[PDB]
């Protein structure tokens, strides 16, 4: 109605174009440097039927629309952090005492520990995985011994995990098992879906029948032969992928004898990891998601200097992201200032290297700042300019090493930076080429050539052959007195005779003589 | 140079009511009721021209 109306009745043509004129009959808040180019694509060129494809078509920023989605405040007090930081632990807790159920996680640290030893207290080491493997070899007696049904056996059991639970490992570590874990279901699910996709539709079974039968054992061939051996319409193209079931069974057991553990239980211990794992997840990321106003507040103070603002906040995010990882509740110091730490160290190690277009180490930029801030003392502390070597004089390096340290300042200048004002100037075209050669000088190398090829004729073979062999031309490679020697009998001297004897050819010719120059 | 806006809102930034604004720029004409009627303070010099 309005943009419309005003547009079109007005705009008829404006004659000149008159841009500014309609844009401040727009709401909206304006000023941007989005709408304009929606205007001046309109007016003219595909006249008549564009202004009629404008209306149809009208029928914005990064951080405004970050602090729109920061907006969800869901901020935090003491109780909070600890109630989401208690989670945490909760869920890391019951991961860790998933772990603990996986034998085979104890008995690979174990494993893993006799090759560190086969190559921090040595003795510690030897002292607690001495402990570890008591308790594990006291437990496995008891389960092939059946004594105390898994009653006080699983005792022994639990007691070995607490065991497991007290040693401290390195998150390489865990994340090696817990993946080597979920590597195992994996295949312990690909051989169960494998039995599925083929009774289940291979064989018209139906998935009633395929969960009322293979949910049991799942190992024994007790549940095939039984499906088999049932008579209907579907067990007889069971026959046709019995060996198939067979590999799938067969492997499952040999999982079975792998992990050692019930396969009848192995998913319910993976299922508490997962949702272990899912949980803290969670409550970490509700943490990040609540100190959220943290990492744009400091990192206000280190905006401008060779790093925009998103990108700020965003290694300022990554820093908070790390800082709720490595915290705990049961602690008196607040997360506050321990994580305001951790991002101004993520942003600082930041700007240092991701800011310039070339390279360059902390040290440096640490020097650099130190030298400005020294340097903006000695003009204010005095009257006249900070000479160099006086400058270099209160610092510990010489002066060689500051003037070398100058050198990398600065982005530095781009080529695309005007200069005379023409129309119109470009830094980088005032830049010449210098890898190219003159044509001129092209020129004279060929004509080098062929002077050389033909000067190479009024010699004798024996000595033509012998000047080209030795400062080697045509013929790539240059060999020496000693692989022309040998190659032509008599060794080094004489063919150093004959090499300067050809030497005393060239002093009357003047082609190679003016091509010297 | 901006967007325009009325300019009226620089007089109400100015802490400047309506009633106040109004009369800053325009004569007053009173009317009063009495007697059952209408009345006007008429002013022969703005009778020009209507």
């Amino acid at each position: 109605q309005s943009q419309l109306k005003l547009l079109v009745t007005r705009g008829k043509e404006q004659g000149y174009l008159t841009y500014a004129e309609v844009n401040d009959h727009l709401p909206e808040d304006i000023v941007d440097s989005d709408q304009i180019e929606d205007i001046i694509q309109m007016i003219n060129d595909m006249g008549i039927q564009v202004m009629e494809e404008a209306p149809d078509a009208d029928d914005t920023d990064p951080v405004r629309m970050y602090m729109r989605e920061m907006g969800t405040v869901e901020l935090l007090t003491r109780e909070g952090e600890i109630d989401i930081a208690k989670r945490i632990e909760d869920g890391i807790n019951q991961v860790q005492c998933s772990v603990a159920e996986y034998p085979e996680a104890i008995t690979y640290l174990l494993e893993q520990y006799d090759r560190v030893e086969a190559e921090i207290d040595p003795e510690l080491a030897r002292e607690k995985f001495a402990e570890l493997r008591a308790q594990y070899v006291v437990t496995r007696d008891t389960i092939k011994a059946k004594g105390r049904s898994h009653a006080t056996a699983q005792e022994e059991i639990l007691k070995l995990s607490e065991v497991f639970k007290q040693f401290r490992l390195v998150p390489k570590q865990f994340d090696y098992l817990v993946n080597s874990m979920r590597v195992m279901m994996d295949r312990v699910r690909t051989q169960e879906r494998l039995i599925m996709k083929l009774c289940v539709e291979q064989c018209k079974m139906p998935k009633k029948n395929f969960i009322t039968l293979f949910t049991g054992n799942e190992t024994s061939d007790t549940w095939f032969n039984a499906a088999i051996a049932m008579n209907k319409p579907w067990s007889e193209k069971l026959h046709d992928v019995s060996e198939e079931v067979h590999r799938a069974l067969q492997k499952l057991q040999q999982i079975e004898e792998e992990t050692g553990l019930t396969i009848e239980q192995v998913k319910d211990i993976n299922r508490r990891m997962s949702i272990g794992e899912a949980k803290a997840r969670r409550a970490k990321k509700e943490m990040v998601e609540a100190n959220l106003r943290l990492v744009i507040s400091i990192a206000k103070k280190y905006t401008n200097r060779g790093l925009q603002f998103l990108d700020l906040i965003q290694e300022g995010n990554i820093g908070l992201m790390k800082a709720v990882d490595k915290f705990e509740y049961r602690r008196g110091y607040k997360f506050s200032t321990y994580a305001t730490w951790w991002i101004r160290q993520a942003i600082t190690r930041s700007i240092a290297d991701q800011a310039r277009t070339i390279r360059i180490p902390v040290h440096m930029i640490e020097t650099i700042n130190k030298l400005n801030r020294i340097s903006r003392q000695m003009l204010q502390e005095m009257g006249r300019e900070p000479t160099p070597e006086e400058l270099a004089e209160r610092m510990l390096m010489p002066e060689d090493k500051i003037r070398k340290v100058l050198k990398i300042a600065k982005e530095p200048i781009s080529m695309e930076t005007p200069i005379g004002d023409d129309e119109d100037s470009h830094l980088g075209d005032f830049i010449e080429d210098t890898t190219l050669e003159l044509p001129l000088d092209s020129a004279t190398t060929e004509s080098l050539r062929a002077a050389t090829h033909d000067v190479l004729a009024g010699l004798t073979a024996r000595e033509a052959k012998v000047l080209r062999m030795r400062f080697g031309i045509d013929m790539n490679t240059d060999y020496t007195l000693e692989e022309v020697g040998k190659q032509f009998d008599v060794t080094r001297e004489r063919i150093r005779q004959i090499e300067a004897k050809a030497l005393r050819k060239l002093r009357h010719p003047s082609r190679s003589e003016v091509l010297r120059s | 140079r901006r967007r325009k806006l009325p300019a009226t809102i620089i007089l109400r930034a100015l802490n400047y009511t309506t009633e106040q604004i109004l009369d800053l720029f325009f004569e007053k004409v009173i009317f009063e009721i009495r007697d059952n009627k209408l009345q006007m303070e008429l002013v022969p010099e703005r009778l020009r021209g209507e």
